[PDB]
RNA sequence: CUAUGACUCUCUUAAGGUAGCCAAAUGCCUCGUCAUCUAAUUAGUGACGCGCAUGAAUGGAUCAAUGAGAUUCCCACUGUC
RNA sequence: CGCUCAUAGCGACGCUGCUUUUUGAUCCUUCGAUGUCGGCUCUUCUUAUCAUUGUGAAGCAGAAUUCACAAAGUGUUGGAUUGUUCACCCACUAACAAGGAACGUGAGCUGGGUUUAGACCGUCGUGAGACAGGUUAGUUUUACCCUACUGUUGUCAAUUGUUUGCGUAAUAGUAGCAUGAUUUAGUACGAGAGGAACUGUCAUGCCGGAUCACUGGUCUGUAGGUUUAUUUGACAAAAUAGUGACCUGCCGCUACCAUCCGUUGGAUAAUGGCUGAACGCCUCUAAGUCAGAAUCCAUUCUAGAAAC
């Protein structure tokens, strides 16, 4: 008890303090990417939902390595991206104190994107439901004025506009069908440009193909997998105290000097780990694709023999029962946020990057498929196993 | 039974102690390490500088001091100042902590002296550093002294390697081949560090001049010529060896 | 005629780059200044691979032949291949070798009509080596070794050992590949010759650590 | 020193060797065993061993040899480990047993390499590479 | 790489998976599992196990087309 | 030979440490010195011993077998790391 | 002293300060009780900056080193010996700087020592006993209260009529730091020995945040097999052996034991300059102005206010 140290390297980041339970579970933050890009090339961000993992082989291509063009086994995130209803637009003037939210425009030529608008987006003890409760025009000609006024107002006054888009969970494989809300601001042009725009998109709806490129970086923003209340070894990463095990053992020894009679905001301590926001940042992208169902039925995976022989995207049996993907996918590189069946949202680079491995092309060869539940490559896998039968199963054929 | 502080187990003070037996009883006293030297070599800095404490010690380390009755029977007094004169005076100086450390450092120190004075290695006069110089001597085996002379202990250790080895325990002389212009500076490094000898100096021809220095100076010599003038420097033997150094034994 | 080169600044660039008396491979990790410099000198007629093998820096030791024969490491990668296969003109056999149990560069050392082996090797991958080279292999090592393309640098009309070779040896070796031999080393802080200078019959890259004397040496055996 | 290599380093090859792993001499000199002492290239953290994977340049003592050898740390390479490891390629190799060789300060190989000797060192090392019988 | 046989088995690897194993004798094995892995530890002959694609190939169930898909 | 001090003289207080043993569970100085054991050893062991303040039933020295006694080392094992 | 040369760097004989990281001095608090030492663990703070950033001096040619400023933003190790802080060595490293927080941290631990009773030795003491000498063995109690902190509900008892949706963003936190290799280049520099730099490229250490497609660990999936002892008459199929043991093992969880990812504007400091006086000249400074730090503030990222 001299000091005597010198140092202990701080356990733990602080930019990431509160470390609670996340509100939105969808993922969300202040910041879009800054404004005056393209009109509607850059609609800046999307909202996919992940189906599980594979691992894809490709070609390198940087410069200066070890070998330049050879084959390396890089990992893959793939979500599926079923294309957004875009459904209102939001004016949202700038102000001393902040950006307060101006007039809202909702469309009126389609009310089922609102019977979409389920549950989460509606609780009068709502439950699998809608009761039918949306407040619009029912005036006819005086009601369509008033839109048309609000409209001009968020042309005149000095704005950056979003629209209220949603996805469609219905669509999925997933239990629940209540969709998904979030606004993505739109970029480019003037405000005026960007509202007429915003208003065309109404009764349409936008795919993830639109938004992002194939070889575009994107930030990939979502709540964190759920761990519970966890201890300070897990939560912080300290040294576990020795022992085969004294009167503690998964705790930090000391919380703090006495005197400051009170204990840090800043040390190591046991309460939750693992459903926060965060943002990771500069994911390649390799494909943004979709597999058999429409795009063709040659490029599902990739063309037959060299890019593999045709088949989904899809491993044998799925993903795990976590899903199965059947609207347009989104191969980001290597893991992000969450569980197997969760909303990402999908943000634009707040800086647009043009470094190494932005810029870098990137050709696909192997997207490979499940061999702990088969055999790889669905038919033949089947096939294989059928010669070796069965003796050891529930059921010894006596 | 567990108190709430030390039972306090230290009187280890870390000055200089000075010793003396007599009488069957070992006698201590708190100097300074510097001046037990100063006062046996006959410099005065009166007893009140020389001496750290003024009473008389049985143990510097355990601190514990001389009776009355202890002292009376060693010395015929009880005058503590008085016996420490004495004990300062006619007693041998002992190590306390830090003179431990000291002492350990003080080998190296000599064997780092005594070997490196004269030597060179086997076939050839050239010099040579004093890693190997000492490994050498390490070979042969030899234990440094207190006791004896620096110089002394010098001979000694050429002796044993002027039978095993072939080495040099004198003086060489060098001829440097100078400038006329670049060579001024050079000179006026040389002429202090060592003895000049057959200076011949012209303008028309180029400066000459011859040394008198030991085995282990040439590299010294040649080195401080070449930075300073900024050119390469002719480094010829004037004789391979010549008498006196540690040969006419001193 | 010898040429001091080095690769990321390693005095060791037989390893790197293969010499024979037709084609040429060169690796690549990062080394810019060399692969340019390669083709600046060769005869101004062999090509260059400049294609990595096993995905690996190593080349100029990795693999063996002459042009006649090309020998391949058995985890040679089929893209890479299929570059090299591209890269040399059709009149030799690019084989890739299904000897695992040792190198197919460091363990030998060939010419185009005797090749050198490691008195250890399988039967069955000698004899596809002896088909594809289109040359006797025979089983010989130099003394203290049994490795001989690291610790030999053959070409047609001359060839090298490493420094404690035995009189008697190198006399042996003389007789049997029926090529002039003499004891001299490349860089001389090396022991291998292999591994500081690959050699052809007009041409030798060398170390940089390499002597002048050294370098007239080795172009005499070589009569560059 | 040197190292010169290759042109990054690797394309890192996992922790293997701990401080305090014995491993075999596999090399043409009186060593037997190589009980690694420290690896260069490690900066510290706060109980944490040092630790080669492959192509590491390990100080290292000999415990078992001739005795003209022992007592007396020393620069050796790693050239194959046990613990297995992720490559370029894809797949995972591991090796029968942990081994190194001996080796001058700047990773000159003087001996003759038995054994397999792992693509990483090949790569890295040119001296290793040029002696290795079997790089697989 | 592309797609091997297992040289303990008759198994595909794909390029992403299995393990590479080294031995001292200078020969290499894929192994498609670290099932397979601890039967050659064992030294159990795959010529024993009906698992395995070599029983099948010399016990004739047509299993060699299969492996080269 | 001034080291060593047998020898001699005297005093305290009767005699003045013999054989052995030792930085020993007895050594302040002390982390003594030398060898060995380690990459590195205030540790360990074997030597040296003007030994602060060892030593002969206040028992000295030795020592097989034995030891929930103390210490050091290597092998194996090991989430001790 | 530093060949020359007081102040590149040192600096006598002197003198003037500061600090409380030493040990004393004192006895103010505490003796109806503030748990002493070291270590482990963890956090924060200090600067008297070891490294890294930007700079300026040099006896700074080059490389290397030393001296100083702005800077505490980020790092500052593994070990042998010792209870040891301290010490000393080995090895790594860009560096392995010094410090504080009741000599930070015992209802956090350990208890190695100090520090009770047993015991041994040495010296002392007639003796009981002593020792600030050595040795060996020796109980570490209580949080469920309050606050503080971590997370979690819940009231904003008008959440501004109710329930709800999509937002805003005050305030607080905030993260990336560092290295090696190579190109530059055997070029600049140098008599040679030796031997750079900017940019670019590729990798890595430490840190951080995620994830589980791969690989490895785990296995109550008591999933399948094997097998021990017993029990159900045998077979069969079960059971018991607190999951009988063993092999394989998905889902899951998890590991620098695997994988992915970690931004860019403005404003300053040091300093270097500009225009330019006071002081006809001069001068980076007085008015004015330019470049400019790992700095700062935003951007980004985390939370979301009795705030909208």
């Amino acid at each position: 008890m001299s000091h005597r140290k010198f140092e202990a390297p701080r356990h733990g980041n602080l930019g990431f303090r509160p470390r609670k339970r996340a509100a939105r579970h969808q993922g969300k933050v202040k910041s879009f990417p800054k404004d005056d890009r393209t009109q509607k090339v850059h609609l800046t961000a999307f909202m996919g939902y992940k189906a599980g993992m594979t691992h894809v082989v490709r070609d390198l291509e940087k410069p200066g390595s070890k070998m330049h063009k050879k084959e390396i086994v890089e990992a893959v995130t793939i979500i599926e991206c079923p294309p957004m209803y875009i459904v209102g637009l939001v004016g949202y003037v700038e102000t001393a104190q902040g950006l307060k939210t101006y007039k809202t425009v909702w469309a009126q030529h389609l009310s089922d994107n609102f019977r979409r608008r389920l549950y989460k987006n509606w609780y009068k003890s709502k439950s699998k439901k809608a009761f039918t409760k949306y407040v619009k025009q029912y005036e006819t000609e005086e009601g369509k004025k008033s839109i048309e006024a609000s409209l001009q107002a968020i042309k005149k006054r000095c704005s950056v506009v979003r629209v209220i888009a949603h996805t469609q969970v219905h669509k999925l494989k997933l239990t629940q069908k209540k969709a998904h809300v979030l606004e993505i601001q739109v970029n480019g042009g003037s405000i005026v440009e960007k509202v007429n725009f915003a208003v065309a998109n109404f009764e349409k709806t936008v795919n993830v193909t639109g938004v992002f490129a194939e070889n575009e970086l994107i930030d990939v923003i979502g709540v964190t997998k759920g761990k519970g209340f966890n201890g300070v070894i897990k939560r912080w990463g300290v040294r576990k105290l020795p022992r085969k095990t004294h009167k503690g053992l998964r705790k930090v020894a000391c919380i703090g000097a006495w005197h400051p009679s009170r204990v840090s905001t800043t040390v190591p301590r046991a309460g939750q780990l693992g459903y926060h926001h965060r943002v990771e940042r500069n994911k390649k992208i390799y494909r943004i694709g979709q597999a058999q169902p429409e795009d063709g039925k040659q490029i599902s995976t990739g063309k037959t023999e060299f890019d593999l022989t045709e088949k989904t995207i899809n491993p044998m049996g799925g993903f795990a029962h976590y899903g199965m993907v059947k609207h347009e996918f989104l191969m980001l590189k290597g893991c992000v946020a969450g569980p197997r069946k969760r909303a990402l949202t999908l943000r634009k680079s707040i800086t647009t990057q043009t470094g190494r491995a932005a810029l870098e092309k990137i050709t696909l060869k192997f997207i490979d498929t499940s061999s702990k539940f088969g055999h790889g490559l669905h038919q033949t896998a089947e096939d294989k196993t059928k010669y070796f039968g069965v003796k050891k199963s529930r059921s010894t054929k006596a | 039974m567990s108190i709430f502080t030390p039972t306090n187990q230290i009187r280890l003070t870390n000055v200089a102690v000075v010793r003396m037996k007599r009488a069957g009883k070992r006698f201590e006293i708190a100097c300074y390490k510097n001046k037990v030297v100063g006062w046996r070599s006959g410099v005065e800095k009166d007893l009140d500088e020389v001496l750290q404490t003024h009473s008389v010690f049985v143990n510097v380390s355990k601190g514990q001091v001389a009776k009355k009755e202890d002292l009376i029977s060693a010395f015929g007094t009880d005058d503590q100042t008085e016996i420490c004169k004495q004990i300062l005076t006619k007693g041998e100086v002992q190590v306390s902590d830090k003179e431990r450390h000291t002492q350990l450092e003080q080998m190296f120190r000599d064997i780092a002296t005594i070997v490196a004075d004269k030597c060179v290695n086997p076939e050839t006069k050239r010099p040579y550093t004093v890693i190997l110089i000492e490994r050498a001597m390490k070979d042969i085996h030899y234990s440094v002294k207190t006791n004896k002379s620096t110089k002394q202990q010098a001979l000694e250790v050429i002796k044993q390697l002027k039978e095993k080895m072939k080495i040099e325990r004198a003086h060489m002389r060098l001829r440097f081949i100078l400038p006329v212009n670049e060579g001024k500076k050079l000179k006026e490094k040389l002429k202090p560090l060592i003895k000049v000898i057959e200076s011949e100096d012209y303008g028309q021809q180029l400066e000459i001049v011859c040394l008198i220095d030991p085995g282990c100076f040439r590299e010294i010599d040649e080195l401080i010529k070449k930075e300073t003038k900024g050119k390469g420097s002719l480094e010829v033997l004037n004789l391979k060896d010549v008498e006196e150094g540690d040969e006419k034994f001193e | 005629m010898a040429t001091r080169l080095q690769y990321e600044n390693s005095c060791d660039v037989g390893v790197f780059l293969k010499l024979t008396n037709k084609y040429c491979l060169v690796g690549q990790c990062g080394s810019k200044q060399f692969l340019h410099t390669v083709e600046n000198r060769l005869a101004d007629h062999i090509p260059v691979v400049e294609t990595s093998i096993a995905g690996t820096r190593i080349v100029g030791r990795l693999s063996a032949g002459n042009k006649n024969g090309l020998l391949l490491p058995n985890t040679c990668t089929d893209q890479e291949l299929q570059q090299i296969r591209n890269s040399l003109p059709d009149d030799v056999v690019v084989q890739r070798i299904e000897e695992k149990f040792s190198a197919l560069g460091n363990c030998i050392a060939t010419n185009d009509y005797v090749a050198l082996v490691h008195p250890d090797i399988d039967r069955e991958t000698e004899e596809i080596i002896a088909d594809v080279l289109g040359v006797e292999v025979f089983r010989q090592t130099v003394s203290g070794n049994v490795l001989v393309g690291t610790y030999c640098a053959l070409t047609n009309q001359g060839a090298l050992v490493h420094p404690m070779t035995s009189i008697a040896d190198q006399d042996e070796l003389s007789s049997l590949l029926q090529v002039p031999l003499v004891a001299g080393t490349v860089n001389r802080g090396n022991e291998c010759v292999a591994a500081g200078c690959v050699v052809n019959d007009w041409t030798a890259i060398v170390g940089a650590d390499t002597t002048a004397t050294e370098i007239s040496v080795i172009e005499s055996i070589f009569a560059l | 020193m040197s190292k010169a290599q290759a042109v990054g380093s690797n394309y890192r090859v996992s922790l293997g060797l701990p401080v305090g792993a014995v491993m075999n001499s596999a090399d043409n000199s009186g060593a037997k065993n190589l009980y690694v002492i420290a690896v260069k290239g490690i900066k510290g953290r706060l109980n944490r061993l040092p630790s080669a994977g492959v192509g590491d340049m390990v100080m290292a003592t000999v415990k078992k040899g001739k005795p003209e050898l022992r007592k007396k740390v020393c620069t050796g390479l790693v050239v194959r480990q046990r613990k297995h490891w992720k490559r370029k390629d894809g797949v995972y190799i591991y090796f029968e047993d942990n081994a190194g060789v001996m080796c001058n300060p700047k990773g000159e190989v003087k001996g003759n390499i038995l054994g397999p000797v792992a693509k990483e060192c090949s790569d890295l090392w040119p001296k290793v590479a040029t002696n290795a019988g079997t790089i697989v | 790489m592309k797609t091997s046989l297992c040289n303990y088995s008759e198994f595909k690897i794909y390029p992403a998976r299995g393990m590479k194993f080294v031995r001292g004798d200078s020969k290499v094995f894929h192994f498609i599992n670290t099932k397979v892995e601890s039967l050659f530890f064992r030294k159990i002959n795959p010529r024993d196990i009906r698992w395995s694609m070599v029983y099948r190939r010399i016990y004739k169930n047509t299993t060699t087309d299969v492996s080269a898909k």
